[PDB]
């Protein structure tokens, strides 16, 4: 309620309870949290172009194909990457009104 | 008396012709040949 710009508006009521009657040892009381957020789209954020300098000037990359990997292999796994920061961000505050293809019939024309 | 002709032995008189002559000297430099050479290293052009 005093937080509805920090939950996403097409799935509703964010949260899933959880309660045991049992402690950890050593505290009277617990919770753990798991939030899955958007905000996540950082760490991808980051990597991905930290790994773009990288294959982009083949820097460090002698030692691995030195083992037997391609540079196909090295395109794929960012090409991933940034799909899936894409992902993220398609939905990161991705509307509850409705997506796309905004398009009409029109009105009746005299002949 | 009379003494027709006489000289002097040996020297000086003897060696008018022997300089000895000289000679010439030089240098003792080279190069090396560049034209085959490239960087060994050469990422720049995966640009592409």
């Amino acid at each position: 309620n005093k937080n509805s710009s920090y939950f996403v508006e097409w799935i509703p009521n964010n949260v899933k309870t959880a309660v045991c009657d049992i402690p950890p040892r050593g505290l009277k009381m617990s919770a753990t949290f798991i939030g899955n957020s958007t905000a996540i789209q950082e760490l991808f954020k980051r990597i991905s172009e930290q790994f773009t300098a990288m294959f982009r000037r083949k820097a460090f990359l002698h030692w691995y194909t030195g083992e037997g990997m391609d540079e196909m292999e090295f395109t794929e796994a960012e090409s991933n990457m940034n799909d899936l920061v894409s992902e993220y961000q398609q939905y990161q505050d991705a509307t509850a009104d409705e997506q796309g293809e905004f398009e009409e019939e029109g009105e009746e024309d005299e002949a | 008396p009379d003494l027709k002709n006489v000289k002097s032995k040996i020297g000086s008189t003897e060696n008018l012709k022997h300089q000895p002559g000289g000679g010439k000297v030089q240098i003792i430099n080279k190069k090396l040949d560049l034209s085959n050479v490239q960087s060994k290293c050469g990422s720049k052009d995966n640009i592409k």
